[PDB]
């Protein structure tokens, strides 16, 4: 089903994203 | 206090903004989108505003058998043609 | 001293009084059973178990 | 110090948010009535169930929004996911009314978890667990209303159904079929619901009302330290007031707040027993003297007989949509109605 | 309907009547920036 | 980055108009589409 | 000096993720037509 | 900063405007610019109202309640109440607009520029809340204000152009009033009218002359009592009975706007004079009234007899008697047999609704405004669904005189409310515990027990 | 001191075992008419023709009714906001039949229960108390005024006022809920959180208070009595209350000023029930709850039924069947 592609794309861009940019951190804690 | 960051130190953060204006309007669209394409209506089995009927039907589609409910409903649908 | 709504705690720490007050509402609820039992008997109406069983009465 | 222990070390670790043993049954149950909601009166319909729109997807507003309960042909099916009816199908499910059962069944689980919290919070903290006990009330009113109430009767079709204007319709048909209003156990609830608001207004603007001067401050809240040994206010003068104004007075604080538990916990409880009844139809619907002398007697009204007139109007008006398994076709002619209208 | 020249002005027009409750709200952003004192 | 960039009475003011934008546009649908009884 | 990722940041995200995606859901709502 | 913390001030943000409560140049600023927002809000109000109306429509049907307003003052319309000229409003509407303006602007500057406080600066401007002297001489400017503005409406229906008269003879139109009722026994005989059904109190008013007579009392009685109390400073008897502080001031006037609240509710929703059915739509009374006329004149051209028709209780189904014994509606308006409007007088004779009249006078325009009337009655939703509670969607109508009655009751309401909690403050400040009880000298301590 | 410094004195005392005042000496009369008034009209009332259709109502218990079904029923819809005094009857069996014992009632209750809030204020002075109390009455008060004065005025008849009784309550609450659909608007929503939320907060702080109570008595006795009234400390620890509702949900959510908590208690419930008065008291002027009749409507134009409709059903009812022979034309405009 491609509209579940294109509806939780966003979403998975989102937390791509701020995986990206909080992975030091967390690493750091972890 | 109990340990973790004041909320008041993180919404002021320029960090949080930058995740979260990303973050944020990311989970909106796709939410706007979930309806828009039509993927609700089939998800939650709602019916759009030309499948509560048939052209000239006007009887409500109610289940009336709880163990061949399933076969009513798919029933019910197919009677849209 | 022990307000209305606690006056049975006295039981608490004394076995055999409350073996007692069992012993009593053991005695009331079989006495309640007996003297219901007599009621139902001279009230019951036993000519017709199709269309007067019991449970009509 | 085995696993148990390092579990319960960190379940009541002192965080923002409490987690407790309590927590593990609370915090899914809840968070997935409240999910279940949400996602229901958001997007799923009742046309299946009911032949209502229920959602925002299919128009609806916040007011007329709701999860409605399963059809009456379900009877009281758990109506699992994995059950018999859906078999599996979450789309089915959503149609049937699976949701109504999520939400009733995790809410009533959670509202157990909360009140456990309760329970552990209050031994963690050292105090006497009076907040679960007065939670007693809310759990029997849920449990009365939302479980046994339907239990007793067909289906959970007539359980209420999650949703304002829902609720709204649940009173109504209360109303025209039981006779709700007229039960001494309702009355007794009424009381206590409005004996407590008395209770908090009349309680909170006292205290605001006998303040001492504790600062100088013409905005009188900052004189008050959280850590301080003496009363804020003054129960002397209080007293003195409210038993020339009323006649009598608190005079013990203790007695005060247990009696500001006692009203309102106690009110929900007798409103319960009465429900309870309602499952059953065992109504306080009539007054028999009242019909004897009103069927001969053509020219004897009071205002008990005017509202079962009233409540006749309701279930013959409101019947053939609220109850569609039915099938009822009440002719025009046999509409009960005034003259004109 | 405005004499036809002002036509132009019909949108803002539509806006203005609210204009007073927005002085509440400023009033609270205003606060805000005070700290509530 | 630093907690305290941001002034907390501009996050409130931004905030606080994007809940009336939400609501103003729900308000809106009532009288629009579904739900408006056209 | 501060963690990130704890309980409380869990709880705050279960509940504000669905609703932001609920009221994207929701806005597109408004513009359906029968 | 002076006093605007709380530290300084000794009240918090919430209660921020009373650290205006001495300082005079500020409040001052605080008092231009909010009547620099409620002519804003006439203004721009004005002009909305004007953009959204479509002339051949009634006023009522269109969610107007300003335009209305200065209809009724003959400005815009002629025979019957309709539109026929626009400008009128648009002029009402910009000055307004632009007046706001220069009052936002003086109060602005007053407020954060001017003198924060007025005294040191002119000792005409400047006043102490106890001096009772400069407190009654402000009174009396503002006494002379609205006398003046009384007389200007005396003015408007007097020499420019006159009033709409719903009552006009031959059908409502703007009349020039040229004979005011003067004689103090009719314009306080109102006054002293009970205001329970068939009466009325001053609502009872149901002519230009008793109202442009009663403005030129106003009038004369304001600017009067102004003079006097800039000439004059308050009596012993006076000086014992009042707080004299500046919330002591504000909670009388606060009682005072409650009280004139209340009165303007049941004026907009009772009242057909001034507040024309043509303009803000018919009365509850009247709609009701109006069914009854309605029906009564489908069913007498179907051959009927009203006045012998007997209805289901024993009653006139058509007609029956008031408890004094006019002839009056029958049904639930029976009522509403104290309402009277333009369109029924004329089947009115000395015993009420007169028979004859009725079979043989009722004119086609008297059906039309009954039909109108009964079928635009003051019913409908808070989303303004038009109709009885269980009517579809369909009519986007509800009545002006139920959003003006409803509004000014909630506002009247509040402001009794307000009056309460000032007044109870004022006393309390004035006797120097509104911060709360003196442990070491509790009053109740000092006194004997009760029992 | 001369006499009427004297009786001033006695009036304003503050030493009087129930205080008078001068709200009092309006108060003291008036209530005790509309008591008299109503408990004799109760008892021994005959019936009464509420809607102005020779169609007589028994309220009273002599005359078939019990406490549940009893009322001191509302004026004549022939009567409807005329003043009707005693002295405006022909006799007392006239003034029986229309209904003044119900005017005679509403009226002197009304003026002494407003007396009651000023008196209110007045004792809250004398004694040195802030004044704010009678504020919080206000709210009930106003409720009162809302269904005894201002509904029957903007209907046009203290025919359709609340009756004074219990199912005479319940027909003025039924034929609400027809006429204005009063559950969907949103002020008596708002009145039931006022009195849920009230009832809420009272069970609230009674048992943080008593689940923190300072130990001070044996388990033989009642905690009450660890209490003793005018002792200077508080009996309580408001700490280990804060600390306790705090953990239940979280810090920020729980009030560690006692002030502003009763500030609270006081204002959700006086503020809730002041909009279930100005809902009373503005469909009395029939802006109506929120009316989404056939709202939802499907592709062809199909209504779809909303639960709304459902409600409006139930309330069509209630609306043909109520008073039903008092309307002759086809619409119920009060
Ligand atoms: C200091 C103050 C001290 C007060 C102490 C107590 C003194 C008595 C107070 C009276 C209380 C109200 C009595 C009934 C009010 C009423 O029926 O008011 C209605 C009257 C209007 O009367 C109507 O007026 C009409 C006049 O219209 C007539 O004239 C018109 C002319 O166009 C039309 O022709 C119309 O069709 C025609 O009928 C008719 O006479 C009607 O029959 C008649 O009922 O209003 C009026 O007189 C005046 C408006 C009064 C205000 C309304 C009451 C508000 C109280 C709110 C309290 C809340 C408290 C909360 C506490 C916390
Ligand atoms: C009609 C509503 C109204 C008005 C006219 C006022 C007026 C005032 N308030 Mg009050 N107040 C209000 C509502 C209002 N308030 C509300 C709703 C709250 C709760 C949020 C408060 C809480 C509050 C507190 C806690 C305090 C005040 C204070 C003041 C005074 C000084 C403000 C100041 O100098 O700040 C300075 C503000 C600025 C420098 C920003 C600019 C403000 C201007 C007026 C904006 C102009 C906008 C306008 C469109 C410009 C048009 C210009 C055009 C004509 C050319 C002033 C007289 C203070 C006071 O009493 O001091 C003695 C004070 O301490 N207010
Ligand atoms: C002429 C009218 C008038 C005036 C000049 C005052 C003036 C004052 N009042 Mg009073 N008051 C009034 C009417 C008035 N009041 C009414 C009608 C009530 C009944 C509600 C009160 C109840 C009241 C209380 C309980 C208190 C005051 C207080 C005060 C003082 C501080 C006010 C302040 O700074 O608030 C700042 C403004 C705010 C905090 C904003 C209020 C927010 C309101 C409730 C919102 C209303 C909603 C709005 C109408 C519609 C929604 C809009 C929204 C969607 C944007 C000041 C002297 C305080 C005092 O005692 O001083 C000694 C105080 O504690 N007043
Ligand atoms: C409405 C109440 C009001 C009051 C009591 C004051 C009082 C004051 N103002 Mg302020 N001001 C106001 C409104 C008010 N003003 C408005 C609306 C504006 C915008 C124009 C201003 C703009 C303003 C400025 C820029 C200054 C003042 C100044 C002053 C002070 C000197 C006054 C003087 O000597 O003038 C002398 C009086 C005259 C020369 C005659 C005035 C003729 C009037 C305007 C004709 C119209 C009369 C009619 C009744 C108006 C009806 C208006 C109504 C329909 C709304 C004095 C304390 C001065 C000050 O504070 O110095 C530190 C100063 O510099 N005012
Ligand atoms: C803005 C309007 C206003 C205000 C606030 C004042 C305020 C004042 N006036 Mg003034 N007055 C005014 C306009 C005003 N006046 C006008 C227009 C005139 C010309 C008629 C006067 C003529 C006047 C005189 C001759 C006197 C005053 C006096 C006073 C002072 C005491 C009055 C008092 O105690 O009232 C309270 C009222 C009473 C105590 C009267 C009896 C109380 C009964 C119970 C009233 C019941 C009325 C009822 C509720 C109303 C219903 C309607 C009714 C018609 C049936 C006070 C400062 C006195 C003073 O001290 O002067 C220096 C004084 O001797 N005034
Ligand atoms: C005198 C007061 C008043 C009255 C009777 C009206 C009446 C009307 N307005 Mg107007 N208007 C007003 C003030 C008023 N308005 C104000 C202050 C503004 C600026 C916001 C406007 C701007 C405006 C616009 C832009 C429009 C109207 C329109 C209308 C019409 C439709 C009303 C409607 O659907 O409301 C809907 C009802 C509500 C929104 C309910 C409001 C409930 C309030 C918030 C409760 C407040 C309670 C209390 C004050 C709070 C105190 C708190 C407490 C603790 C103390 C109706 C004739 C419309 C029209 O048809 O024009 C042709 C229209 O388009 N008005
Ligand atoms: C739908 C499927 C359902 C099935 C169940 C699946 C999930 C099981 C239940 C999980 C419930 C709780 C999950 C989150 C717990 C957490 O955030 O711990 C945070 C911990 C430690 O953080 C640390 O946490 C501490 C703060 S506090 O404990 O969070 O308050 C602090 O001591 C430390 O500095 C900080 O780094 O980090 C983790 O490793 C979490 C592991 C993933 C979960
Ligand atoms: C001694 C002796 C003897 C004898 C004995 C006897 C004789 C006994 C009797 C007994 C009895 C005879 C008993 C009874 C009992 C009863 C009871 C115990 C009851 C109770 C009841 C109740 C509790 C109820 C309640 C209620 C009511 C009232 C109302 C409704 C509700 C209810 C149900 C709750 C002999 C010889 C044998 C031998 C030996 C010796
Ligand atoms: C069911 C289910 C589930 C679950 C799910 C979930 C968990 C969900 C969640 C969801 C969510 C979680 C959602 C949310 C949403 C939200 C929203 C939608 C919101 C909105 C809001 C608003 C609208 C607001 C409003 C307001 C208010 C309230 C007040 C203030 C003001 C305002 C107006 C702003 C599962 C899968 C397990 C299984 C299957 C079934
Ligand atoms: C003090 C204060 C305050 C307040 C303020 C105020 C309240 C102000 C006001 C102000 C104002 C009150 C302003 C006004 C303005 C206005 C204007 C600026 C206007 C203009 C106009 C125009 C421009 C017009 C135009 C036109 C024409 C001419 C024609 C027609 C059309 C049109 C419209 C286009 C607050 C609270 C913030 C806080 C701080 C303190
Ligand atoms: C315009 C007009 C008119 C007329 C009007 C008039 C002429 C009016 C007058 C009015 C008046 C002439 C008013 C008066 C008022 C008064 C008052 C409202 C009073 C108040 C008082 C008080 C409030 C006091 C209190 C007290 C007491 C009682 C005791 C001691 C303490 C004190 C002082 C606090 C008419 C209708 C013809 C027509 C229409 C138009
Ligand atoms: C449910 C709780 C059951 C605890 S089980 C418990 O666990 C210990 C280690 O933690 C073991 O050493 C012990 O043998 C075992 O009985
Ligand atoms: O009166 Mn008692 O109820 Ca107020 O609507 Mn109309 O009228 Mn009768 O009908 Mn429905
Ligand atoms: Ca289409
Ligand atoms: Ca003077
Ligand atoms: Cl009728
Ligand atoms: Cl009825
Ligand atoms: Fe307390
Ligand atoms: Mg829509």
């Amino acid at each position: 089903d491609w509209r579940v592609l294109v509806v939780l794309l966003p979403v998975l861009l989102a937390a791509g994203w701020a995986v990206r940019n909080i992975l030091p951190y967390a690493v750091k804690q972890v | 206090t109990t340990g973790e960051r004041p909320f008041s130190d993180i919404i002021t953060s320029v960090r949080y903004w930058v995740i979260h204006s990303i973050t944020i309007p990311a989970l909106f669209i796709a939410g706007w989108l979930f309806v828009s394409t039509g993927l609700a209506y089939d998800v939650f089995g709602t019916p759009r505003p030309d499948s509560y009927y048939a052209q000239e039907q006007r009887s409500i589609p109610l289940v009336t058998d709880r163990f061949e409910a399933k076969q009513q409903v798919e029933t019910f649908l197919e009677q849209l043609k | 001293g022990l307000p209305w709504y606690r006056v049975h705690t006295v039981l608490i720490n004394d076995p055999g009084r409350l073996i007692a007050a069992h012993l009593m509402h053991t005695a009331l609820v079989a006495g309640w059973a007996g003297s219901m039992a007599l009621y139902e008997l001279a009230t019951f109406d036993p000519s017709d178990p199709v269309l007067n069983p019991m449970w009509r009465q | 110090r085995g696993w148990f222990d390092i579990l319960d070390d960190w379940l009541k670790r002192d965080r923002f948010v409490f987690v407790g043993w309590s927590g593990i049954l609370l915090f899914p149950c809840a968070y997935l009535a409240l999910g279940g909601w949400l996602t229901g009166t958001t997007f799923v319909t009742s046309w299946y169930t009911h032949g209502l729109a229920s959602s925002y997807l299919e128009g609806c507003n916040f007011l007329t929004v709701a999860v409605s309960t399963p059809a009456n042909s379900m009877g009281h099916s758990l109506l699992l996911l994995w059950g018999p009816e859906a078999q599996g199908d979450f789309t089915r499910w959503c149609q049937l009314g699976g949701l109504w059962t999520f939400i009733a069944l995790h809410g009533a689980f959670g509202l157990i978890g909360f009140m456990l919290r309760q329970f552990e919070i209050a031994r963690l903290v050292g105090v006497r667990p009076y907040n679960a006990i007065a939670f007693s009330a809310p759990i029997a009113v849920f449990v009365s209303v939302f479980l046994i109430y339907p239990l007793g009767q067909s289906s959970w079709f007539f359980a209420p159904s999650f949703g304002v204007a829902a609720i709204f319709r649940f009173l109504l048909f209360f109303q025209g079929f039981h006779n709700w209003t007229l039960n001494p156990f309702h009355m007794m609830g009424v009381a206590g619901v409005l004996g407590g608001a008395l209770l908090c207004a009349i309680h909170g603007a006292t205290v605001e009302n006998t303040l001492f001067q504790d600062g100088e401050g013409a905005s009188t809240f900052r004189a008050f330290n959280p850590t301080q040994a003496e009363e804020t206010y003054s129960m002397v003068t209080a007293n003195r007031f409210w038993s020339q104004i009323f006649g009598i007075a608190f005079s013990n604080k203790r007695w005060l707040h247990f009696f500001m538990l006692f009203v309102p916990v106690t009110g929900l409880w007798m409103s319960a027993i009465g429900v309870v009844g309602l499952a059953l139809n065992l109504r306080s619907y009539d007054f028999i003297s009242q019909e004897i002398r009103a069927a001969e007697d053509p020219e004897f009204e009071t205002f008990y007989t005017k509202n079962l007139l009233l409540n006749e109007g309701i279930r013959a008006w409101m019947a053939p949509q609220d109850q569609p398994h039915e099938n009822f076709v009440f002719p025009e002619e046999v509409l009960p109605r005034g003259n004109a209208l | 309907k405005l004499p036809e020249a002002y036509a132009i002005f019909d949108p803002l027009v539509d806006v203005l009547p609210v204009i007073p409750v927005l002085f509440l709200a400023l009033a609270f952003v205003w606060q805000a920036a005070v700290g509530f004192r | 980055s630093e907690g305290g960039r941001i002034p907390l009475w501009i996050v409130a003011t931004v905030a606080g108009m994007g809940v009336i934008v939400i609501v103003g546009l729900f308000f809106y649908g009532a009288y629009a589409g579904l739900g408006s009884s056209l | 000096s501060y963690p990130i990722f704890t309980v409380r940041w869990v709880a705050v995200h279960t509940l504000a993720v669905p609703t932001i995606f609920f009221l994207g859901a929701i806005a597109a709502m408004q513009f359906i037509q029968r | 900063a002076t006093n605007r913390d709380q530290e300084s001030s000794g009240f918090a943000w919430w209660a921020g405007n009373a650290r205006l409560i001495n300082l005079s140049g500020k409040l001052l600023g605080a008092h231009v610019a909010h009547a620099g927002l409620i002519v804003f809000w006439a203004g721009a109000m004005t002009l909305f109202e004007l953009a959204h109306f479509i002339p051949e429509k009634p006023m009522y049907e269109q969610g107007l309640i300003l335009i209305p307003h200065i209809a009724t003052l003959g400005w815009g319309v002629g025979p019957g109440g309709e539109v026929v000229d626009t400008f009128p409003f648009f002029v009402v509407g910009v000055v307004h607009l632009i007046s706001s303006a220069v009052l936002g602007f003086g109060g602005v500057y007053h407020a954060i520029r001017g003198p924060e406080t007025l005294e040191e600066y002119s000792s005409f401007f400047g006043y102490d809340w106890k001096d009772k002297n400069k407190m009654t001489t402000i009174l009396g400017f503002h006494l002379i204000v609205l006398g003046i503005g009384a007389l200007l409406l005396v003015a408007k229906a007097m020499f420019f152009g006159g009033l709409y008269d719903t009552w006009a003879p031959g059908g409502g139109d703007v009349r020039v009033i040229t004979n005011p009722t003067l004689d103090p026994r009719v314009i306080f005989g109102y006054l002293l009218k009970s205001p329970f059904g068939g009466e009325g109190w001053i609502v009872s008013v149901n002519n230009l002359e008793d109202v442009v007579g009663g403005h030129i009392w106003i009038g004369l009685i304001c600017i009067a009592g102004g003079i006097w109390h800039i000439l004059t400073t308050p009596f012993g008897w006076a000086r014992r009975a009042f707080i004299w502080s500046g919330e002591a001031y504000l909670s009388y006037s606060l009682g005072a706007l409650s009280m004139m609240g209340f009165i303007a509710t049941c004026f907009v929703w009772f009242n057909n004079t001034v507040y024309p059915s043509e303009f803000y739509g018919p009365t509850g009374p009247e709609a009701s009234q109006a069914q009854a006329m309605t029906f009564l004149i489908r069913d007498q051209k179907l051959g009927a007899n009203v006045g012998s028709a007997q209805g289901p209780t024993g009653l006139g189904k058509y007609l029956m008697r008031s408890p004094t014994g006019e002839i009056i509606f029958g049904g639930e308006t029976m009522r509403f047999w104290d309402f009277r409007g333009p369109w029924l007088e004329p089947l009115r004779g000395p015993n009420g609704l007169d028979l004859n009249k009725i079979k043989n006078d009722i004119q086609p325009w008297q059906e039309r405004r009954a039909a109108e009337y009964m079928t635009h009655a003051p019913l409908g939703s808070l989303n303004s669904v038009g109709g009885v509670a269980t009517e579809i969607n369909s009519v986007n109508f509800v009545s002006p005189r139920s959003w003006l009655a409803t509004s000014h009751f909630v506002l009247a309401f509040f402001f009794l409310v307000g009056h309460l909690w000032h007044a109870g403050r004022a006393r309390a400040a004035a006797a120097g515990f509104e911060k709360g009880i003196d442990r070491e000298s509790e009053p109740v301590l000092s006194m004997p027990s009760l029992d | 001191a001369n006499l009427w410094e004297r009786f001033c004195n006695w009036v304003t005392s503050t030493d009087n075992r129930l205080y008078v005042g001068w709200f009092g000496v309006i108060m003291i009369p008036t209530l005790l008419a509309a008591t008299i008034c109503f408990v004799i009209a109760f008892i021994a009332a005959p019936p009464v023709d509420i809607d102005g259709i020779r169609e007589p109502v028994s309220g009273s218990l002599l005359y078939g009714n019990n406490i549940i079904t009893g009322a001191v029923v509302p004026s004549s819809n022939a009567i409807g906001l005329h003043f009707y005094p005693i002295w405006e009857a022909a006799s007392l069996d006239e003034w029986l039949y229309n209904g003044g014992p119900y005017q005679l009632i509403i009226f002197h209750f009304l003026l002494g229960a407003s007396c009651y809030m000023g008196r209110q204020w007045e004792l809250s002075y004398r004694l040195g108390m802030r004044p704010w109390i009678c504020v919080a009455y206000s709210a009930p008060l106003a409720s009162a005024f809302a269904v005894f004065l201002i509904y029957p005025i903007g209907q046009g008849s203290f025919s359709d006022g609340m009756p004074l009784g219990i199912s005479g309550t319940f027909n003025f609450m039924i034929v609400f809920q027809a006429e204005h659909n009063i559950l969907m608007h949103p002020f008596h929503q708002l009145g039931v959180a006022g009195v849920f939320g009230g009832a809420l907060f009272c069970a609230m702080h009674g048992s943080l208070v008593t689940s923190s109570l300072i130990r001070e008595t044996t388990e033989t006795e009642s905690a009450n009595y660890g209490y003793k009234f005018g002792q200077e400390e508080e009996t309580y620890n408001i700490v280990a209350a804060h600390g306790y509702f705090g953990r239940l949900i979280f810090q920020y959510a729980s009030f560690n000023n006692s002030r502003s908590l009763h500030f609270f208690l006081a204002a959700w419930p006086v503020v809730g029930v002041w909009f279930a008065a100005l809902g009373i008291s503005t469909m009395a002027f029939n802006l109506n709850g929120f009316n989404f009749n056939h709202s939802v409507i499907d592709a062809k134009g199909n209504v779809i039924n909303t639960w709304a409709d459902i409600i409006n059903r139930a309330n069509l009812g209630m609306e043909v069947m109520h008073e039903r022979n008092a309307h002759n034309f086809p619409l119920d405009l009060a």
